[PDB]
């Protein structure tokens, strides 16, 4: 095509890793960059699905407010550090994956120390779980799920083992969104909207993936205007 | 309050449009330039009134939404039977009430 | 804004628009470039903010910043007291908890 | 018991602005700066 | 279907005439009524293109601030009444149509007095242009175009005849949009968005029609995110 349709949104992309992804799209008519950037933003933060630690079981610990010998951190500090952990499974078949880890003595426990699981990957290897001194016995089972949004540990109340303690759910894979609408000059008329939205992600999904899901949720919603009544 | 207030910006060159037709033009262009504001102390109509005239009630706000006129700007509008030189916001307030209770008049 | 420059982009329709209403206000020296106008505007302690719900800007610069804020202790009264029926004093027959 | 902030609670800066939480907004739609970073709390000016 | 998909946006409509049309759609997740209502609004006003008087030429009049003898109204009041005129052409072939009208003597000039044009129709016949007394000579040519949004007479500056005067562009069949997001209670969770948007229209098109076009423009725009670069 040549005139009005070839003059079409040149979707350009710039993505490093699975965390940052910039997305430019121009030219756009009058005040459209905003018309699009904003909904996608609203979606990108509320609507997209991910992974977060949903339950923990230290073997000798019973309640969340306990402290483990040979372990500098306290249960609550560690369960906190776990919320920081970002995992990534590859297919639906993986709804609830229990990651296992047991380390002893004078070693620092990082997320890479979790025994590998077939379809799951840990993007947060070097994250710090704990500092074990001597005779430091830590053997746990941290659950992991696929969900959406924020779910207080109180809301779900997970029950793997009776002495286990639930954790708060941090599911939006999207950390932050940002979009700019700067003028662009195309030949004839100067008023032009250029929409570029920067998306950040914990690693679970990718900026591009996110964006795609996003636009779909919108599309799916625009269809809901079908049957009058 | 903020919605209904009107603004006044810079008085440099002549503020006399009440009389000359060369006053409409010159201070219309001079305002297009950098010297006369849209809200200048010029008795009858600051060029801000000269530039925009709104037919029906709604026309007024549309221009506001498009970025033509701020709500606190001095504009002219045609209401029920009068050419009323009142700001966007003020006209909007008018409707809020007019709507709250439908006996508009 | 320095990173903004290098990261690849300039100023919004929105950012310019709030500037318009800001000079008509009197926060920015008319006649200076948006880049320069925003500095002025920033130094005043306020920056442009978009709605979040609409994506449009909030007409007029708004200040923002790092303020320390503490949380206050909840007294026993805080435990909102709701009583249907209950005990009664021995000599005075009025309700007692 | 862990007490996570909620609408009943009261927070106040060192100056004296005291106040209660009235609404927990979804990061989705609260005031956001040009770069995507949004504000945590929105204080009313009138109280100043 | 029964659980999550049957629980779907019940699109309900209420429309009287071709001017007013309410549209309700619930339930919606968190902060979605807003995510939808807002863009649709922005579209409903700028994108559903339309028609407005873009230029006028009274034959003996040179400037916009003149008054015509035998004519009660002044040029500025008439050019204003023209902004009130709503026309409707049937196909793209009609980008700029110049409507012509000439009336003399003790007659009232209404929009029906314009000489009919093949593919163009005037929905505003009885609108009042002017009141001619005696020896009242009014012969003009009022331009008409298809555009979008609001365009100040200063922005376009149309040039048909050198003594002609431009008029401000009022381009949409949609008079005003309005959307509300009130909470709705569906069994389990209370937080629910209910989106209902009220659309007003000059009559050219209908609220429903408008809305449909709207959602499409959005959809069409969500596709523009196809080919990376």
């Amino acid at each position: 095509m040549l005139d009005s349709k070839l003059k079409a949104p040149v979707f350009t992309v710039r993505t490093q890793g699975r965390e940052y992804g910039e997305f430019v799209l121009e030219p756009l008519e009058r005040g459209f960059g905003v018309t699009l950037g904003n909904p996608l933003r609203r979606i990108l933060l509320s609507s997209i699905p991910g992974t977060a630690v949903t339950s923990v079981y230290i073997e000798d610990v019973l309640h969340e407010f306990s402290t483990i010998p040979g372990v500098k951190e306290d249960v609550v500090e560690i369960i906190l550090n776990l919320k920081e952990l970002v995992v990534r499974f590859l297919n639906p078949s993986l709804q609830t994956v229990t990651l296992l880890l047991k380390a002893e003595g004078p070693k620092e426990v990082k997320a890479r120390d979790f025994l590998p699981v077939a379809d799951v990957e840990i993007m947060n290897p070097d994250l710090h779980i704990a500092t074990l001194e001597e005779g430091g016995r830590l053997n746990m089972e941290v659950r992991v799920d696929r969900g959406v949004g924020y779910v207080p540990a109180e809301k779900h109340g997970i029950k793997d083992r009776i002495n286990a303690i639930p954790v708060d759910a941090v599911f939006s894979p999207v950390r932050r969104v940002a979009f700019q609408v700067e003028d662009t000059r195309l030949g004839q008329r100067t008023d032009l909207d250029k929409l570029t939205l920067r998306i950040w992600t914990d690693g679970s999904v990718t900026p591009l993936e996110a964006l795609n899901q996003a636009v779909e949720i919108l599309r799916e919603h625009l269809t809901y205007f079908s049957n009058p009544q | 309050y903020y919605i209904t207030q009107v603004r006044k910006e810079k008085k440099g060159a002549g503020l006399e449009f009440a009389t000359p037709e060369e006053a409409l033009a010159a201070h219309e262009r001079g305002e297009v330039a950098l010297n006369a504001p849209i809200k200048v102390a010029g008795r009858e109509t600051s060029v801000g009134r000269l530039k925009y005239v709104f037919a029906n009630p709604d026309e007024a706000l549309l221009a506001v939404a498009h970025g033509i006129v701020d709500l606190q700007d001095v504009v002219t509008v045609r209401y029920m039977g009068k050419r009323l030189e009142t700001s966007p916001g003020r006209i909007l307030f008018a409707r809020i009430v007019a709507e709250a209770v439908e006996d508009e008049k | 804004f320095g990173k903004r420059k290098g990261e690849g982009f300039g100023v919004d329709k929105r950012e310019v628009e709030v500037l318009r209403r800001a000079e008509k206000l009197g926060l920015v020296t008319p006649g200076k470039t948006p880049e320069e106008q925003l500095k002025e505007l920033f130094l005043q302690g306020k920056v442009v903010l978009y709605d979040g719900r609409t994506g449009e800007p909030i007409e007029g610069p708004i200040v923002v910043g790092q303020m320390f804020i503490m949380k206050l202790y909840h007294m026993v009264e805080d435990k909102m007291h709701a009583r249907s029926t209950g005990p009664y004093s021995l000599i005075t027959q009025q309700p007692l908890g | 018991q862990k007490r996570k902030l909620q609408v009943g609670d009261k927070l106040a800066n060192r100056h004296g602005n005291k106040g209660v939480v009235a609404k927990i907004l979804p990061v989705e739609d609260m005031p956001h700066l040009p770069d995507g970073t949004p504000v945590d709390v929105i204080l009313n000016p009138l109280g100043v």
